[PDB]
This record gives structure tokens, C-alpha cells and sequence, in this order.
């Protein structure tokens, strides 16, 4: 049973999916699970009561939002079980889970525990043929079409600086935060209630997270923007009334490079990246330096690389060349790596299959993961 | 008794230096069995010393290292330099 | 010009006033502005037309009663310098603006633009030698004597939660709802209109706070009550007339736990208790859970610390040492607190001196609190 295999790409702000061999993922959608607040009085009404996709997204308002996925690491099992049931289901991808082989992705470095249960779910309640999981950095070098290299990535949950040299992922060379989008949008709707809008609901809670993709800027000296006066800036809600977002808009992303902001200790991005080149070996550093890639949502910022090369040239060896590229769709570029890695002919070797799971169990999804 | 080493000096040194004792009480049966049943106890051991090398102090001496000297304050907080210099505590 | 400072606690239900080293503050009312609904046709009436203070409690029948503060923000400025001028003047205090310097108190987590137009009134229209602004929940613990704890607050306008250890407040740890007193109050009224009598009148509506303060109690157990069938105890009003209450004088006070009530998914008292000390560090927690210090007018419900302690029993770690203090006088804990501070010597150091306002502006004043 060798049909084409399906790649859901996870993750805890926007999870991704679609078939094996495509351009772009045609399935994405924000990864939550809406929930109805309000007592649905009269008859002919929103059917189902949960709420996933754009259903959830459409009607905002009344739904209690909630996220199953915290940096990487899912809090809920039932909320994911109905998000891959939903992405299987007729409204998505119009297909059976038992046809195809799937490819999971999952960030570096989490408990083992949450990829065991992950297997379970794949294996027992879908009845998948074949599974297997994946790193997020090893996809989109694929995607792009190099094998040396740094990925630098920063989604809704987790932020990791993995090095790779040809075809060898350094599973000790990676380092990794619990700080990312997510806390950025948190930190965010912090400052707007020290500005003066507050907003505490669940549904208005997304709001923060538009106003976060859309009216911020990352400085590059932000000693500089501190002492200088701001122009507070406008931006319309989807209601109406008008927003001057103040000196929120640049001060919000500062947490990613300065971690102790929300109350936290942690490296940073630039830290982490320079940290990740460091602790690989002396011959692979200049290599890894040329090749820096960039991913995720919340490297999308207005000066948010020409910051993270400032901060190499402060920390890194001096006459040494730097350079941070990046993809056109950053936002895609793990899961374009996967629907290549699932089209190759090589793939059937690695997975784990149903019959392989039954016999043995957990220990051979950890023989063949590494 | 079970010794490990490891020495870094790039930029200053670290070194990792240990051991770890142990008595066992073995039954003979076979030439089959005694020297698959050592090989065992040996194969457990250094295996569950590795593990403890390896897991422990990638997380526990981080919390331990840490609480000699935490990473950032009781309050998780930068200290205010303006605020040690015009500030009174106490009765 | 060092004389003895004035320590204005503004609040939203109630303002409290006096001079610093004082056991009690010897000047507290209702912050709010009373005018005249009806027409004044006879001569020798109430001259001024704007009521504030002992005067406006006793005639509430004409007055149509606006308060300008809510959820400590300042809506209405005029009323607030209006009242300010009625703190300062021959009626209350019988002091110059001029002279004392003064201490103020706000809520945690405000507008930033209401502090600086809070400065501005008192550096500008009134001639203030020296202002400072301060937290509530720091001076509650320079109040009772101690330095480490947590203090759970409950007013008219916010409930929030401010954990400090060894005079350190943690700012990142501070939880805030804008459910309270006021917010208790409007749902009793709400609840009123539901067994049958109605009070639609601004005037008229301090009846119902008069109601919430007199008769009512936190059961312990909201579905053993719910399930049983409530007593019916009657109440006097102003008038004469009788009302029984029923079920409404114990549903009330439950907004402040179950925030879901009103409509607004919020954490609740409870809840905020716990979260600002799982936010602060692991070290710290237990020294916290053993400190909890109450303040604020709503903490005055019958059984309300009987269910705060229940309420952590269930959320917090088990086997576990839980302390709710609460000291004789809540209602001017913070005050006390502000006239200690002020009484010290080092109090010269923290505020803002009017040369240095003048010179730097809203920044100085920014940099002073934190
Ligand atoms: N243009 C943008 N600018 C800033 N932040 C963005 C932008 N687009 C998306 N984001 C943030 O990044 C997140 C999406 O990142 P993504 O890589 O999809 O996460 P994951 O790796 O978990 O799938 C969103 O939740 C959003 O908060
Ligand atoms: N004995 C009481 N029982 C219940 N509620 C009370 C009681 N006393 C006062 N309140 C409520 O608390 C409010 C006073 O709170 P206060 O301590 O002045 O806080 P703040 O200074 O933040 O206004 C009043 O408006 C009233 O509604």
C-alpha cells in the first residue's frame, strides 16, 4: 500500500497540509479549536459546536478560542485529535487516513512522551499505514535545494538554530527556546493595556495577533528609538473604531533578542544562533556562517534580518563573511521540504510502518527518528 | 570502578572528571552464561552511567549551576541600576 | 520647601485624604461629582451646583450622581481636578496646594497617558512643590510591616494581584481584572431587577450599594446553595418600603469568583491569587502562598476569606501551607502605607520635584516610579 503519502506539517500558531509532490500547501489553517460562548437560543443555528479551520476564523466573535499546542509541546490530546480528524475530514482534504502514509513534523529537542502519544493517535484511532516523523530544519534546507547550512526559525511556539553540514544533522549543536510568536502576541497585548485598549477575551485575543503581523518594525538601535519621541501611528479593528498603538509597535518583537522583557530567562534568536555555530566544530563554523536560512512567521519583521546580522558582526569573530538568506514564502518553506522528502523514493525505507509499530512499539519510532 | 575524563581548553578550560563504584554479587552456571551475564552487568551500568552523565547535567546542573547563581534575579527582572543607587530598605 | 506631604489614596469608590504619620486617614468620601437633576426655583437653596463629599451623600435624591473613575482610569478629568480642589480646600483639609508636597496612589498596569495627565494637573493647575505616585499593593505591606508576600486586592474599580519578596515588587507576576465592587454592585442590580424591584436612577443607584455592603455573604458551596431554596430576608430602604431579596444577595458576590457571570471571560480573584504565583519563581512560591495580605472594600463579604483559602486549596500544590492574613483596617491599608512611606526620610529621594518636571517632563516621571 503505496499510495501518495500526506504531509501535515505541525505547529502550535498554524499547522499546514496537503499532498506529497506540490508547489505549495493547498490545506492551511490556523491551528485552534473555537468553542460557542453564547446560548444558541434559536433553532437553525451554527451546527456542531466545534469549531476548527475557517468556520472558526469566519466567525471569530463566538467563539472561545483555545490553542491545544504551547511551544511545541501539545497540552490537549482531544483538541488534536479533532484538528487531524477535521484535516482528513470532507471539508479539507476529501480523503481516508488508512490510503495514504503520513509525514509528521515536530520541533527539535521536546519530551518523548508527547511523540509516543503522537504515534498512538496515528496508529490506533486513524489506521495509518505508515508514519513518520521529522525536523522542521531538515525540511527546509530541502525545500531550498541546500545541504550545508544554519536554519534560524521562529513560528507561534518555538525559536531553533539547528546546523546541518551536508546530509548531517548535529543533534547536540542544537539549541532551542520557549520563546517565540505566541509570547510576542502576549507581550504585545501587554503593552496595549499599558497604552490604554485592553483586550482580555479569547476571540479578541487574535486581534493582537493582526496587529502584531501588520503595524510592527524592529529597530535597529533600540537605544536610540527609546530616547526619540514616537509618531503613534493609527490602525483600524475589524469593528471600527481607531487604534494609535504608540511605542508598543516596536518595543513588542524586542523580546525575541532580549528574552528577560516577559520575565524569563533564555538565550535570545541571536544568541541561540550564534550559540548553535559555536558548539559545532571549529572547520564548520565559517561554512555555517555563509549559510544562515530563515523561517517561520516571526521572522516576517520590518528590519527583523538587518538586526540579526548587526547582532552576529557584535558577538561573531571579526573578518569573517555573514549572510542570512531566506525563501520567498518563509511561512511554507518546512512543508514544500517535506511534500519532497515524502516524493522521493527513498522515504519508504525510513518510516515506521503499522505492521513494524504493532510488533515492537515505541522503541523503533525512536530507532528510526535517530 | 568506573572512571570517566573529558577536558575542553579553547578560550579557557572546562573539564568533566567522575566515577562511579559498584559491588555486585554474580552466581556461576555456564562459560555461556558467566561471560554473557558480566558483559550484561557492565553493558546496564555504563549505559546507566552514560544516561545519568549525559541526562542529569544537561538539565541538573543547569538548575544546580544555577542556583549557586541564577541566570537572571528573584524577580526575573534586569536590576535597575537607579534604583540600588537612590533606594532604602528595611525598619 | 519640605513640609509635611499630603497623601491623597485616590480610589474609585471611595477617595481617602489626610497628612503623612497618621494612624487613620481623617478624610475619607465617595469619589464622585453630584448636580442637581431638578430646577432650583426658590431662592436660599444649595449654592455651587456641583456636590461633592458629606454633602452629596446627604442630598443623593437631587443630585444625578456621575463618577469619573473607572477600573482606576480616570474617564472625566474636570470632576477629578474638581474633586482634587475639594480635597485641598477649606471643607476638608484646610491646606495649600502650594505648600505640602503629595503623594498619590494608582492602580498597577494603567494608562500611561492618565499618569502624565494625572502630573500635569497637579504640577500646573494646582502649584505642587513635589509629586510621587505609587502601587497599592506595596504600601498595604509597608501597612501591615512586612517586606515578602503576595496582596490580593479587591476595590471598587480592580482586583489585582502584585507578589513582592523583600521589597522587590515583581512587576512581570501582576495580574489584573477589571471585575469589582462596582462591577459586584451593577450585577446586584441586575439580579434586583430580576426578583422584581428596579433602580434605574444614578442617585438611586447607591441604594444597591448600600444593599451589597449590609447583606450579602459567600457561601462556600455555590451548587449545595443553588439547589436548596433560599430563606427570603428582608431589607429597609431609605424610603421605608420592604424588599426581599432572596437568592440575588448571594449570587451577587459570586461574579468576583465566576467572572463568566456578567459576560466576560475573565480569571477571577481566585484564579488571578494563583496565576501571580505560579508567574513568579519556583524558590519564591512557597513564601508567597504563606503571605497572601487582602485589602480593598470587597474582601469584606461574609465568608469571602473561608472561600479564597478553599479556592487555593483546589488550584495550588498539595501539602502546602496556605495564610490569608487580613488586617483590622482594610479599607485604609493602603493609606496607612503611603503615610509611613511619607513619613520616612528617604522619601525625598523618590518624587518628582517640580524644576525636575519642568526641565524633563513626562520621562523623569516615568523613570521615578520604575
Ligand atoms: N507578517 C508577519 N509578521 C509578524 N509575525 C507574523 C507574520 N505572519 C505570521 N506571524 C506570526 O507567526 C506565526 C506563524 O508562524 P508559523 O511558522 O506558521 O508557526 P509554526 O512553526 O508553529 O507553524 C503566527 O502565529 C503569527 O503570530
Ligand atoms: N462591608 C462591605 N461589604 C461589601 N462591600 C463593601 C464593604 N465596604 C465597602 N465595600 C465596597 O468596596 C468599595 C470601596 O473600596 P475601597 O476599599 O475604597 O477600594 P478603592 O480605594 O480601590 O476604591 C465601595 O465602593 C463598596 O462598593
Amino acid at each position: 500500500i503505496a499510495n501518495q503519502p500526506v504531509v501535515i506539517d505541525n505547529g502550535s500558531g498554524v499547522i499546514k497540509a496537503g499532498f506529497a509532490g506540490d508547489q505549495i500547501p493547498k490545506y492551511c489553517f490556523p491551528n485552534y479549536v473555537g468553542r460557542p460562548k453564547h446560548v444558541r437560543v434559536m433553532a437553525g443555528a451554527l451546527e456542531g459546536d466545534i469549531f476548527i479551520g475557517p468556520k472558526a476564523e469566519e466567525h471569530r466573535g463566538l467563539l472561545s478560542i483555545r490553542y491545544p499546542m504551547e511551544h511545541g509541546i501539545v497540552k490537549d490530546w482531544n483538541d488534536m485529535e479533532r484538528i487531524w480528524q477535521y484535516v482528513y475530514s470532507k471539508e479539507q482534504l476529501q480523503t481516508f487516513s488508512e490510503e495514504h502514509p503520513v509525514l509528521l513534523t515536530e520541533a527539535p529537542l521536546n519530551p518523548r512522551k508527547n511523540r509516543e502519544r503522537a504515534a498512538e493517535v496515528f496508529f490506533e484511532t486513524f489506521n495509518v499505514p505508515a508514519l513518520f516523523i521529522s525536523m522542521q530544519a531538515v525540511l527546509s534546507l530541502y525545500a531550498t535545494g541546500r545541504t550545508t547550512g544554519v536554519v534560524l526559525d521562529s513560528g507561534d511556539g518555538v525559536t531553533h538554530a539547528v546546523p546541518i553540514y551536508e546530509g548531517f544533522a548535529m543533534p547536540h549543536s542544537i539549541m532551542r527556546i520557549d520563546i517565540a510568536g505566541r509570547d510576542v502576541s502576549r507581550f504585545l497585548r501587554l503593552y496595549l493595556r499599558k497604552e490604554g485598549y485592553d483586550f482580555h477575551s479569547s476571540s479578541e485575543f487574535e486581534i493582537v495577533k493582526a496587529i502584531k503581523e501588520r503595524a510592527c518594525y524592529l529597530s535597529i538601535n533600540p537605544q536610540k528609538d527609546e530616547t526619540l519621541e514616537t509618531e503613534k501611528a493609527q490602525y483600524y479593528l475589524p469593528d471600527g473604531s481607531t487604534i494609535e498603538i504608540g511605542p508598543s509597535r516596536f518595543r513588542a518583537p524586542e523580546l525575541l533578542f532580549r528574552p528577560d522583557l516577559i520575565g524569563e530567562e533564555s538565550e535570545g534568536i541571536h544568541e541561540v544562533l550564534v550559540f548553535a555555530i559555536q558548539k559545532s566544530d571549529m572547520d564548520l563554523r565559517r561554512t555555517l556562517f555563509s549559510n544562515i536560512v530563515l523561517s517561520g512567521g516571526s521572522t516576517l519583521f520590518k528590519g527583523f534580518g538587518d538586526r540579526l546580522l548587526s547582532e552576529v558582526k557584535k558577538l561573531a569573530p571579526k573578518d569573517v563573511k555573514i549572510r542570512i538568506s531566506a525563501p520567498q514564502e518563509r511561512l511554507y518553506s518546512t512543508w514544500i521540504g517535506g511534500s519532497i522528502l515524502a516524493s522521493l523514493d527513498t522515504f519508504k525505507k525510513m518510516w515506521v510502518s503499522k505492521k513494524e509499530y504493532e510488533e515492537d512499539g515505541a522503541r523503533s519510532i525512536h530507532r528510526k527518528t535517530f | 570502578v568506573l572512571k570517566i575524563q573529558v577536558h575542553y581548553y579553547e578560550d579557557g578550560n572546562v573539564q568533566l572528571v567522575s566515577h562511579k563504584d559498584v559491588q555486585d554479587s554474580v552466581t556461576v552456571s555456564n562459560e555461556a552464561q558467566t561471560a554473557k551475564e558480566f558483559i550484561k552487568i557492565i553493558e546496564h551500568a555504563e549505559n546507566e552511567y552514560q544516561t545519568a552523565i549525559s541526562e542529569n547535567y544537561q538539565t541538573m546542573s543547569d538548575t544546580t549551576f544555577k542556583a549557586l547563581r541564577r541566570q537572571l534575579p528573584v524577580t526575573r527582572t534586569k536590576i535597575d541600576w537607579n534604583k540600588i543607587l537612590s533606594y532604602k530598605i528595611g525598619k
